[PDB]
DNA sequence: GCCTTGACCCTCCCCTAAGGGGAGGGTTTAGATTGTGTGCAGTCTGACGCGGCG
RNA sequence: GCAG
DNA sequence: CGCCGCGTCAGACTGCACACAATCTAAACCCTCCCCTTAGGGGAGGGTCAAGGC
């Protein structure tokens, strides 16, 4: 079409933009139902792993002798006091309790979604929702990865078939008797397998630890972390379609913040942020437009960034709403006394000392480059007046290797002890001065004669026979 | 230290190597403690410590405790310097292309990945995939897919094929080829096809590929994956004087690119909709772009200031890049700067520095005297002793700058003697007092003019000043070996007043002793200065030995002449000052002084006729009144004649006799007319109005009048102001350039009117303008020329070559403009030179033609001298001293270690400031002589030539050239050949506005396929009365003969072929249309008559020339001797064959057929024969012609354009910069080499090659030399440096990137950007010992 | 204006440029051009490095 | 003179009780709003190279 | 804006 | 393969004086960490002062 003719970044996310259309006010509520079923989904599919609701009821446990509080775990219930929660934990721990003495198997299979369709009725909190399921990802993927290592276990073994290797592995998982077959095929390959027969051992046992930890075993909660996958892809694939078809949302507000130090794309980029929280943070149940929310998140997305990352040397937000606040009452003052207002006169219409106000006016400014052109001449710039100011002037070299000399020639006119003893005293010719302690330890000697001899030595060093070339570094 | 410089493209592990840690945040520093904040672009645990040996949060203060890493906050205990040395590093997030390899044209990713631009573009922006694998599908690599094309292939295919889009995408292409097969792909594809401009595609491609297999270099490092953060000390932040900061624009650049880098971590983190993260890759990759090149793709990325952002390419880059704001010149201390006033008490060594100025660019050598002599206990002391100005520090600074030379410099320093040093001498006032001789050197007048004072330091320098610069050593000017210390304006003026001679002035006719007693008369005032007397004068010529021999007569002189005698140095003649000296004899004098007696007494001569010239000068009191303005008494009667006459032309247009043309041109005649008959009178008026008596008879002499004794000196003016002063003003010309038709007929010593001023203007301020915009032309091409020159140097004694030029003088059709001894003066011979009786060598061979060479030369009547040039020179890498010839600013062979390439471009482009923006009649005796002979005699007895290049030269009795014209084919000639004419006898009659077709044997016509009706039209007229034929052009006739040409043939009377001599092939006239025919079928025509008649500057000029741009409409030229035949014509394009005698015939052509081809068809050419005509162009002339056809070429070309204006360059200038144009070659068979075919190497490279390779009996490469302007030729030397410096450093610095390249530093740009010694001159010798001690 | 020594600029060392700072003259490309064409490598030299 | 030796003595860093004051950082804001606009610059010509394009 |  | 459009690349050198840029918006909560308040105490680290003996 038109791709190809511009390489404009802000023409292309435009065009790219516009290609999403918008959503009605029965829209945003039936992809927020697709969300929220995405996530009620994932709850009961995790609700298929007990641990989970043993840890939420212990969690109550912990609400009993005030760990927590109630709105800290749920937010409330669908078919905020805690008249009800305490019948509800008492609806969940009886079904707990009644699925937990059934171990058969289709007798033991309806038990878990009548346990997964009692506990949809909780409205979880985002913590304790996601600190489930990222624990069973992180058990399955940890006991996953050791499936995964199993199979390599033959590829530093032989090259092998494993779509003869999927058909044995699954369904015994507690003993090598998938494994006994492998040497009735005995084709080259599985010769050299059995022979790591040992060292996977430790491996293959060690997950029926978890074959009884979960109280299933790994290919159910396999298909669990499967729907696992398909709930909460549909509930993002969901939250994406809501994004997308709001982000002229996005560029109205931020058309609202152009020049204020950052470019058009930045800002909106930092809106589209704001959005995905405000998406992640709706509820439709309010009965309330995305609208209303979302240019709240979009707003302090943008405006956050604004302070953040529009300036050189970077303020912080308490003194980008102190500088915001004082240019306010400062163009109020301006109409109304028809003149700038000077400093003393702003602290009054502020309630600020009048300091902090004038170093609140010192602050703002903003660095000048050093590529401006001076006069507009363009050919002389600001950078090539600036002097480097930490330099020594090669007199005041000169003066410090003459001053070096003539110490030199002072301490040698004198002896070697008192010579030793301020050497050390003043870091002359070291790398370090030392105190009178160290000194009289480097002599066997107590501090109080390293006193003396530092003392003698600069009266010596007073006289007229050997300070006529030393005064003269001092200006007068 | 390091003996060459290596660039090269950055690893990702090379970039984290350079960096001392990672740069997270964009946080500058703390606003409210400027301390700076860690992790950010100013850190102080990444970038070292902000104070000297001492910690951020102060817990490690000295230098106790150095290096070690505090660990409260991990800053080091360092020097704080080394904040301009450490770098940092940015991780990208995604990769990100870097935009000098992908945008720089040609794309080095585009070439590489052989993907056209704008798709690698689609593919980067996110607008389109590619296929970096396709697997067994028939999707093959480089196949970009739109959105949906891959949407769909997805699910045809799978996830076998993997597609990308983004850097990324490009990244995997890059890295996922293999470039080795690819290259060798490339040959056996190359050795299938040959078509020209797909294997030079190709072999591109090819030297590409073996530059990233040659250098360590991988494909996908253009393509960034980390960034390095420049050090924070070259990037700025400080705060300015009023609390306020300024900072660099790198720092906003980085910023932004550390924000999009962080934001896009965040959203890699969040995982958002993939709309949202490719317009952050965009955006990131928009940042990294423009920190590095801002503006190139695209918009300019300005900051708060609408004013585009200074990027790290624009750093280095340009006028006020590094390269040339800093590398190439700098500030420097010890340097001071005064308005310069004359002081011409002074000496030629030295100039008057004001003890103001001298006391401070001198302090620390006065520190020093004031420490040694014990005057300052110490240097502190001293400080408050100059600062006090203590009366005994004057007599230490009259110590310490007494043999210490200083250089001052006037800028425009457009040519070496704009730098000289003088011994200074103390004074008082504020003015540097520059000695008079010099300013003419420096173009210096004492208007406001300023000059700059450098101190030379070292000992070395003290004594470069002394021996290479001082002002006593530069009498000569390096440009044509004319003296550049030359007396001028009041110097001239008194030296000819002095000179000159009255008729009956006081004391004339006494007869003197000598010159004692000359002046002893004139300062008694007992004769005038003018007096012709008789004097005693004793002169001393230099004997064959060398030494003086005196001699003694009474010789005619006057009293001036007596009294100047006195300042000549001995052995120089009398006849040197006997004699009214103007300007150019007062410069023939100073050189006659330096040819014969040498510099020493030269300098003494110049400045003693300075003294004399001045001290005269005010004597003589010559001053301009308003009567010295004498307007001929005949103006108004000139001026009312011309009146009466053109308006008789005026209301003989009102009659219609006369178009407003003619009218207009006859009108502007009769003015110019008028104008030099108003110039003549004036002048005659003036030049002799002295009518003065002797003996009572008056008698006319030549005029005392101040203007005209200021115009004839030499002094100031010409005849064309004085013309202005006192004769007419003359035609004015429009803006535009067409002349006003009404001249101002006032001149400047009446009044201009309202309406003549207004028409003056239009003129001056057009000459102004010029001037003012000419010399940012001419300074240009000065830099041009130097970068193309600049690594030439004398590297040799001899080459031992036995070539070179053939040295003639220069005859533009019948005046010599310059005669043989202007141009081999100072050159070396290449061979024997001998006498026109054969066999006696007049001159040996290897012989420098000083004056004494060239007077023999010119004793004799030699013509041709073969002579050594540097286009000719075997020494590669360098010229030998032996092929340039002589210094011209000594006047002996040039030193081993001269930078003559630097002497010669700016002796070429020194004067471009003074630049802008029919039959034959001998004129004096001479044998007549032909070139290009073949002539046949015409009916009436005549000869008339056979022949297109034929010339008719003129040789002298002595035989010599005297002038020469070019014939057109079949002129008839009135005198044959070798005979005697006189002045004004024409020889060569032509008529310009058609051309014949020459008869070429006696015969009878007969036509071949000359149809009536299909090839002519019949024509009647009736003023000769006689039917003739007009034969057809192209779009006026039918199909037939229009494909099959007219021609007509010789038969005689019998019905017999008639042949051409020697030659019994059919002799034909293949007549193209357009052409005359008035003969009819039978008639008896003599050879030599018409069968068939056919009708028809300034600094840009050099600018091109040395550009050797392609002339627009290029004269075409015959490749391979053969004989001329056609093929397809009527297409628009035609096309030309050459059929070779003994060589493979069919040869084509594209000649346009809209432009007159000017051979025939059945004659022959040969390599260089111009079948069209026009302007030439080098290319062809080097290709067919050879290299000294393309070199004469030039330096006649330029010479042309230098030679109009009246200034004076050697060609050794033009020959040089010559060669450094013709420094590539071209191979086209490989041989037994590594050189490819058809691939531009250095000349230098292959002569080498072949070199060792026939010394060990193998085949060489053969080359095709080629001609690069200067601009392409400065560009494609072997060293980046000096080409980055240049100009286009993008496209050389990304070049040599990705090929790796290794600059050696030979040159004197490199060398100088270093700080190191040039190789050239002092610093000669030292690289002679570090290429002695290392290669070794 | 005359200058020994002085304030040098802050990115690169150089001296600063004009006689309100205390100057120091530009040699410019033109006077290295003038000191190439004599052999003044040493003078050259001083100007370029100290 | 060479040492010691106990007695003083200085500066500097941190501590007291019960909070005050501020700097500098986090967080949510629920009627509903859904495509950047400068009253921009655009105004420099000539040479050269390369690539779509008939 | 200016100086050469 | 020849041509037209488009992009890129240049365009004197020193000096003074002058002088940048100028519009462009949140609030109410909470948290931690740092430094401050009296009237001196407590102690480490490091000098200093008269005395005495070698
Ligand atoms: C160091 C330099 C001397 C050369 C002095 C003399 C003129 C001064 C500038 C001007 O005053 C304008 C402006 C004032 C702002 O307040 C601070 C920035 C500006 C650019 C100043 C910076 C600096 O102070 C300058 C360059
Ligand atoms: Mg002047
Ligand atoms: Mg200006
Ligand atoms: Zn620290
Ligand atoms: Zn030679």
């Amino acid at each position: 079409s038109e791709i190809g003719r511009t390489t404009d970044p802000v023409r292309m996310y435009m065009r790219e933009m516009g290609t999403v259309e918008l959503l009605t006010r029965e829209g945003e509520i039936d992809i927020a139902k697709r969300i929220e079923d995405g996530i009620n989904q994932v709850q009961c599919s995790v609700a298929e792993y007990p641990e989970a609701i043993t840890y939420l009821l212990e969690q109550y446990d912990r609400v009993e002798a005030e760990e927590a509080r109630l709105s800290d775990l749920i937010t409330g219930f669908v078919d905020i006091d805690p008249e009800l929660a305490r019948e509800k934990f008492a609806e969940l721990r009886a079904q707990y309790v009644v699925t937990r003495d059934t171990i058969k198997h289709a007798t033991a299979q309806e038990e878990i979604l009548k346990l997964s369709e009692v506990f949809k009725q909780f409205r979880l909190v985002p913590k304790q929702f996601d600190y489930l399921v990222n624990s069973m990802r992180v058990m399955m993927d940890r006991v996953r990865t050791q499936e995964r290592l199993i199979m390599k276990l033959c590829v530093e073994q032989c090259k092998m078939p494993k779509k003869n290797f999927i058909t044995l592995f699954t369904g015994n998982e507690t003993s090598d008797t998938w494994f006994n077959a492998a040497i009735a095929m005995n084709k080259p390959w599985s010769e050299k397998l059995h022979d790591v027969s040992e060292e996977v051992h430790r491996a293959l046992q060690k997950l029926q630890q978890i074959e009884e930890e979960t109280g299933l075993t790994i290919e159910q909660v396999k298909d669990i972390n499967r729907r696992m996958s398909i709930g909460e892809a549909k509930a993002r694939r969901a939250k994406k379609e809501m994004v997308e078809a709001n982000l002229r949302l996005v560029i109205s507000i931020a058309k609202k913040y152009t020049n204020r130090g950052l470019q058009f794309l930045d800002l909106i980029q930092e809106g589209n942020i704001g959005l995905m929280k405000a998406v992640d943070k709706f509820e439709y149940r309010r009965g309330y437009k995305f609208s209303t929310y979302a240019t709240w998140w979009i707003r302090q997305a943008i405006t956050r960034s604004i302070a953040d990352q529009a300036r050189t040397i970077r303020i912080p937000v308490h003194m980008i709403e102190t500088i915001n606040k004082l240019n306010r009452i400062s163009r109020q003052m301006l109409q109304e006394m028809g003149r700038e207002p000077t400093p003393e006169e702003l602290a009054e219409r502020m309630l600020m000392p009048e300091d902090k106000i004038r170093k609140v006016l010192k602050i703002a400014k903003e660095p000048i480059s050093m590529e401006t052109p001076i006069g507009d001449d363009e050919d002389s710039h600001l950078g090539d007046f600036i002097e480097d100011t930490t330099l020594e002037l090669p007199l005041d070299s000169a003066t410090t290797e003459s001053l070096r000399a003539a110490t030199h020639d002072v301490l040698a006119g004198l002896t070697a002890r008192e010579a030793k003893v301020l050497r050390m005293r003043f870091g002359i010719d070291m790398n370090t001065d030392y105190t009178l302690e160290e000194v009289g330890k480097q002599f066997d000697v107590t501090r109080e004669r390293i006193r003396q001899i530092e003392a003698k030595a600069l009266r010596k060093l007073r006289h007229p026979s050997r300070s006529e070339v030393l005064r003269s570094f001092l200006d007068d | 230290e390091f003996d060459a410089i290596k660039i090269a493209l950055a690893s990702p592990d090379m970039i984290r190597s350079w960096s001392f840690g990672e740069v997270k945040k964009p946080e500058t520093i703390n606003y409210r403690t400027f301390k700076p904040e860690r992790d950010g672009l100013f850190c102080a645990r990444i970038f070292g410590p902000v104070k000297d040996y001492e910690c951020l949060c102060g817990k490690y203060k000295r230098l106790k405790h150095r290096g070690v890493i505090c660990e409260k906050c991990g800053v080091e205990v360092t020097q704080t310097k080394v904040r301009r040395e450490r770098m940092g590093h940015i991780e990208l997030a995604s990769p990100t292309a870097h935009i000098w390899f992908l945008k720089s044209l040609p794309s080095r990713i585009g070439l590489l990945l052989d993907m056209p631009l704008r798709d690698i573009e689609r593919v980067l922006y996110f607008e389109s995939y590619v296929v970096i694998e396709g697997g067994m599908t028939n999707l093959e690599r480089q196949q970009i897919l739109t959105e949906e094309q891959y949407l769909d292939a997805l699910e045809e295919f799978g996830d076998e094929f993997d597609a990308k889009m983004g850097a990324e995408a490009i990244q995997a292409l890059l890295k996922s080829m293999d470039l080795e097969q690819e290259c060798e792909q490339l040959r056996e594809e190359l050795n299938e096809t040959n078509s020209e401009t797909k294997r030079k595609k190709l072999t591109k491609r090819i030297k590409l590929l073996e530059a990233f297999v040659q250098s360590g270099n991988k494909p996908e490092w253009m393509i960034l994956t980390v960034l390095p953060v420049l050090p924070p000390d070259l990037r700025p932040l400080v705060p300015l004087d009023g609390g306020r900061f300024a900072t660099s624009d790198l720092n906003d650049l980085y910023r932004r690119v550390i924000n999009r880098n962080n934001r896009l971590k965040r959203l890699l983190d969040l995982a958002a909709p993939d709309i949202i993260v490719r317009n952050e890759k965009r955006m990131l990759q928009e940042a990294v772009d423009a920190l590095l090149d801002n503006g190139r793709r695209g918009r300019a990325i300005t900051g708060s200031n609408k004013r585009p952002l200074k990027s790290l390419a624009d750093m280095i880059k340009g006028k006020q890049g590094r390269f040339r704001q800093n590398l190439l010149g700098k500030r420097v201390d010890y340097s001071g700067r005064s308005v310069i006033t004359v002081g011409p008490y002074l000496r030629l060594h030295q100039c008057g520095l004001p003890k103001k100025m001298a006391l401070e660019l001198f302090k620390p050598f006065i520190y020093g005297k004031l420490e040694l002599r014990g005057l300052a206990t110490t240097i502190k002391a001293a400080k408050k002793m100059v600062e006090r100005e203590e009366a005994v520090v004057w007599d230490i600074l009259d110590e310490v700058i007494r043999e210490h030379p200083v250089l001052l410099n006037r800028a425009p320093t457009l040519h070496r003697l704009g730098i000289q040093a003088f011994e200074p001498v103390l004074i008082e006032g504020k003015a540097i007092q520059l000695h008079p001789l010099v300013c003419a050197a420096y173009n210096a007048d004492f208007d406001g003019d300023q000059m700059a004072v450098h101190v030379p330091l070292t000992l070395e320098a003290q004594l470069e000043a002394r021996a290479l610069m001082m002002s006593t050593n530069n009498i000569l000017s390096p440009a044509n070996g004319e003296p550049i210390i030359v007396p001028s304006q009041d110097v001239v003026l008194g030296l000819y007043y002095m000179t000159r001679d009255c008729v009956n002035a006081k004391g004339e006719g006494m007869v003197l002793t000598g010159p004692k007693e000359a002046e002893r008369l004139y300062r008694s005032g007992l004769a005038s200065l003018h007096a012709r007397v008789k004097v005693r004068i004793t002169e001393y010529e230099k004997d064959a030995n060398g030494e003086l021999v005196a001699k003694t007569s009474l010789k005619d002189t006057t009293v001036g002449r007596a009294i100047l005698w006195m300042i000549v140095p001995k052995g120089l003649p009398y006849s040197i000052v006997n004699q009214a000296l103007g300007k150019k004899a007062i410069s023939k004098m100073l050189n006659t002084c330096y040819r014969i007696l040498g510099l020493k007494p030269t300098v003494i001569f110049a400045d003693q006729i300075m003294y004399t010239g001045f001290a005269y000068a005010a004597r003589s009191g010559a001053s301009v009144g308003i009567d010295d303005m004498v307007i001929p008494e005949k103006k108004h009667e000139i001026i009312s004649e011309a009146e009466a006459e053109v308006a008789e032309i005026q209301e003989q247009f009102q009659s219609g006799l006369v178009t407003a043309g003619e009218r207009y041109n006859k009108v502007i005649d009769i003015w110019a007319a008028a104008n030099d008959r108003v110039s003549k009178a004036m002048m005659d008026n003036l030049q002799t109005e002295t009518v003065i008596n002797r003996d009572g008879q008056e008698e006319k002499q030549v005029s005392f009048n101040s203007i005209y004794m200021m115009a004839d000196s030499g002094a100031r003016g010409s005849a064309a102001q004085i013309r202005q002063l006192a004769g007419m003003r003359g035609l004015m010309a429009k803006p535009d350039g067409s002349i006003i038709e009404t001249p101002i007929t006032a001149n400047f010593r009446e009044g201009l009117n309202v309406l003549q001023y207004f028409i003056s203007t239009h003129g001056a301020r057009k000459g102004l303008a010029d001037t003012a915009l000419k010399t940012a032309n001419s300074g240009y091409l000065t830099r041009r020329l130097v970068d193309v020159a600049q690594d030439l140097v004398v590297t040799e004694d001899d080459c031992g070559t036995h070539e070179g030029i053939m040295m003639t003088p220069v005859i533009e059709g019948g005046d010599v403009k310059e005669p043989l001894r202007d141009r081999v003066l100072g050159r070396v011979t290449a061979e024997d030179v001998l006498k026109p009786g054969t066999a006696d060598i007049l001159v040996p061979r290897n012989t420098l033609l000083h004056e004494q060479w060239c007077d023999l030369l010119e004793e004799n009547s030699v013509d041709a001298v073969k002579v050594r040039s540097v286009v000719s020179c075997d020494t590669d890498f360098g010229v030998c001293a032996h092929c340039y010839g002589r210094d011209l600013a000594r006047g002996h062979i040039i030193n081993k270690g001269e930078a003559i390439g630097v002497i010669a471009a700016q002796s070429i482009g020194e004067p471009g400031t003074q630049l802008t923006m029919s039959s034959i009649q001998v004129k004096n005796k001479g044998s007549i002589k032909l070139s290009n002979v073949k002539s046949v005699v015409n009916s009436s007895g005549k000869l008339v030539i056979t022949s297109r290049n034929t010339e008719l030269k003129l040789i002298d009795e002595f035989g010599r050239t005297k002038e020469s014209y070019k014939v057109p084919y079949g002129a008839v000639l009135a005198k044959g050949d070798g005979e005697q004419v006189a002045g004004g006898e024409t020889v060569a009659n032509w008529d310009p506005h058609t051309m014949p077709v020459i008869t070429e044997v006696s015969g009878f016509v007969r036509f071949t396929d000359m149809i009536d009706g299909q090839t002519i039209t019949r024509q009647t007229d009736e003023l000769t009365g006689l039917s003739s034929l007009v034969v057809l052009d192209s779009a006026e006739r039918t199909a037939g003969g229009k494909d099959l040409r007219p021609a007509l043939k010789i038969v005689d009377a019998q019905g017999n072929d008639v042949l051409i001599p020697g030659t019994d092939m059919p002799a034909q006239y293949f007549l193209p249309g357009k052409a005359i025919v008035q003969l009819e079928d039978g008639v008896q025509i003599s050879s030599g008559d018409t069968l068939a008649r056919i009708p028809q500057g300034g600094l840009p000029r050099v600018a091109d020339l040395f550009e050797a741009r392609r002339p627009k409409e290029p004269a075409i030229l015959a490749e391979i001797s053969g004989i001329v035949s056609f093929g397809k014509e009527t297409k628009g394009k035609r096309r030309l064959v050459i059929t070779p005698v003994d060589g493979s015939d069919p040869y084509e052509e594209m000649i346009p057929k809209w432009r007159q081809l000017n051979v025939f068809e059945g004659e022959r050419v040969e390599r260089g024969d111009v079948i069209s005509d026009g302007p030439e162009a080098p290319h062809d002339i080097l290709r067919l012609r050879g290299v000294h056809a393309v070199t004469r070429y030039i330096v006649n070309e330029v010479q042309d354009v230098y030679r109009l204006q009246g200034v004076k360059i050697n060609d050794k200038h033009i020959e040089v910069i010559v060669r450094q144009m013709l420094r590539k070659a071209t191979i086209v068979n490989a041989g037994s080499s590594d050189f490819l075919e058809g691939e531009q190497v250095e000349y230098s490279r292959v002569k080498i090659a072949n070199r060792e390779l026939e010394a060990n009996g193998k085949v060489g490469a053969t080359y095709s030399r080629d001609l690069l302007g200067i601009t392409k030729a400065s560009l494609a030397t072997e060293s980046f440096i000096s080409a980055a410096s240049f100009q286009e450093t993008t496209r050389v610095l990304t070049e040599a990137a990705v090929a790796g390249k290794r600059d050696e530093l030979r040159g004197l740009k490199e060398n100088v950007i270093v700080g190191r010694l040039i190789p050239a001159g002092t610093g000669y010798a030292y690289h002679q010992d570090r290429m002695r001690r290392r290669a070794a | 204006h005359a200058r020994s020594t002085g304030s040098y600029s802050l990115v690169t060392q150089q001296p600063l440029g004009g006689k309100a700072q205390f100057g120091g003259q530009r040699f410019g490309e033109m006077e290295v051009w003038a000191l190439e064409a004599y052999g003044a490598a040493y003078t050259l030299q001083e100007m370029l490095t100290v």
